[PDB]
């Protein structure tokens, strides 16, 4: 019963359909390695400057492959919006689940390196 | 990799009702992707699925395109297509194909879009 958040959203290896919706499930034959130039969005994304923080980069290539806690599913919509789903309760978002957590950590590691 | 992966499209173009087109996306770097499909979107109306398919062949059609349209891959030169037949006007659009892997985050790639224009015949 996945469905995607209200709205419009901010700007194995087979997929499970469930209606006309997507599971996207992981695939452990391979491992998918986003881009440097993913990272880097991904940094400034949660909180880092890149050129002037980058003790704090590790954090963003820790942050952006992050497995998803529980029970939450990546999934995509009929339109190709991808949005993620909490199995377990039926909450959906469009942010992974873990960007909070990790922009938060960023904003700790900040202050323990001055 | 320094650079994201790119999808390029082409073969958009003009025909007439009837007629019949074909698209072809090619993926940057060698990246193996979870899912390929093809979207399309005309003016003020949402983008929809048209086809989709997953790494070992498996494929979704819409309602409107099946038995029309055909989606195929070549992993090998991380190629995905699209074959249409019977072309409609209903079918005038912007094609845009698609590409997702995931490692604990969906990563989800996006061609440049192309154009397909079906006139009425006659």
């Amino acid at each position: 019963f996945p469905r995607p958040p209200p709205g419009k959203p901010p700007t194995a290896g087979r997929p499970l359909r469930i209606g006309d919706q997507l599971v996207l499930e992981e695939d452990y034959d391979e491992t998918y390695i986003p881009s440097e130039q993913e990272i880097l969005e991904f940094a400034r994304e949660i909180g880092i400057d890149p050129i002037k923080e980058p003790e704090l980069m590790w954090l963003a290539r820790e942050g952006i492959v992050a497995p998803l806690p529980g029970e939450w599913k990546p999934c995509q919509d009929i339109t190709g919006d991808i949005y993620y789903f909490n199995f377990a309760n039926g909450q959906s978002m469009w942010d992974h689940p873990c960007d909070e957590h990790y922009r938060s950590l960023v904003i700790q590691e900040r202050a323990k390196l001055s | 990799s320094m650079g994201q992966v790119q999808l390029q499209e082409s073969g958009g173009g003009l025909v007439q009702a009837g007629g019949s087109l074909n698209l072809s996306c090619v993926a940057s770097g060698s990246s193996h992707f979870n899912s390929m499909g093809w979207y399309r979107q005309a003016p003020g109306k949402q983008r929809d699925l048209v086809a989709d398919i997953s790494n070992d062949g498996v494929t979704n059609y819409a309602d409107s395109v099946k038995d029309r349209f055909t989606i195929s891959t070549n992993n090998a030169k991380n190629a995905v297509y699209l074959q249409m037949n019977n072309l409609k006007p209903e079918d005038t659009a912007v094609y845009y194909c698609n590409a997702v892997a995931v490692a604990g985050r969906a990563f989800s790639y996006w061609g440049q879009g192309t154009q397909v224009t079906v006139s009425s015949a006659a």
